[PDB]
């Protein structure tokens, strides 16, 4: 009558390494350039 | 002005308004709201943990796979769910000031 300790069929065997982990995000942006500036509403020559 | 700590500061006035001259039948006025609250994560972090529950044993998957669905669709949808929570989380509690120190590609560490 000894069955020889029969094993299960068929399980979550494909999940045994699984968690799963998460990816990443980082946003974060670049500064625009506003260095092209000069005023016009005054005098630079006729002041002299 | 009162609930300022519940608003994202870098969208400096978070409000759109619209007003109609025609009420619905019954009482003399009404209003209807929508918020893009980042609180939304409380739903989606619940589904993703619950998903992962089922999928870490591959519970009832045989149905889906039996209509011919591939299991790497469940993996991308779950990935797109985790990445979407990461976007909810990127703009939640985000300062109006920018982050400073966060680099790891730099050529020197010495001083």
């Amino acid at each position: 009558p000894d069955l020889k300790n029969v094993k299960s069929k068929i399980g979550s065997t494909e999940n045994l390494k699984h968690q799963p982990g998460g990816g990443k995000v980082q946003i974060i942006n670049k500064k625009l350039d506003l260095s092209n500036v000069q005023s016009k509403c005054g005098s630079k020559d006729n002041i002299k | 002005n009162k609930n300022s700590s519940y608003f994202v500061e870098w969208i400096p006035n978070n409000v759109k308004t619209a007003v109609c001259d025609i009420p619905p039948r019954g009482l003399k006025m009404s209003a209807t709201f929508i918020g893009n609250s980042t609180a939304i994560q409380e739903l989606f972090k619940r589904i993703s943990e619950q998903f992962t529950a089922m999928f870490r044993r591959k519970a009832f998957l045989h149905w889906y796979t039996g209509e011919g669905m591939d299991e790497m669709e469940f993996t991308e949808a779950e990935s797109n769910m985790n990445d979407l929570v990461s976007e909810y989380q990127q703009y939640q509690d985000a300062t109006a000031d920018e982050q400073g120190e966060f680099e790891e590609e730099g050529e020197e560490d010495e001083a």
